[PDB]
């Protein structure tokens, strides 16, 4: 699953 | 097609940035250099190529079709609020809505091993 935070890490 | 939440029909959309927020390229320059259209978020007008922001393109259809918002912006569907800690806020794999761990129903407290998707995008049972 993501998160806000799992897809910032992601994309960051 | 998918289906859109009363809230997010008639909300205003935002002026849409046309370069990516993430490598600012054009629709003509993604990383690759390649032409490759944008996804902009309705609130604060900030676009990223599908390929910056790690969609598939099943996904990308899909979130081409609704009000979406960016990974800053995006708010809880069943809340509306945004609320502290990013990592409450699960996205949909289906429709990338938000929804707070809290929010769900039943509320979730740990993480789901594989994908999540919301109710919204969970079929009618027969
Ligand atoms: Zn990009
Ligand atoms: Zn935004
Ligand atoms: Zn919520
Ligand atoms: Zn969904």
């Amino acid at each position: 699953a993501r998160t806000k935070q799992t897809a910032r890490k992601s994309t960051g | 097609h998918m289906l859109e939440l009363p809230h997010e029909k008639d909300k205003p959309v935002a002026e849409p940035i046309p370069i990516c927020s993430f490598c600012l390229g054009t629709k003509e320059q993604n990383r690759e250099k390649k032409p490759e259209e944008l996804i902009s978020c309705a609130d604060c007008g900030n676009s990223g190529h599908p390929s910056c922001l790690k969609f598939s393109p099943e996904l990308t259809v899909r979130v081409k079709a609704l009000r979406w918002q960016c990974i800053e912006c995006k708010t809880c569907s069943s809340c509306r609020d945004q609320g502290k800690n990013a990592d409450n806020m699960l996205f949909c794999d289906s429709c990338d809505r938000g929804f707070h761990m809290e929010c769900c129903d039943p509320p979730l407290t740990r993480m789901p091993k594989g994908m999540w998707i919301c109710q919204i995008c969970r079929p009618r049972k027969k």
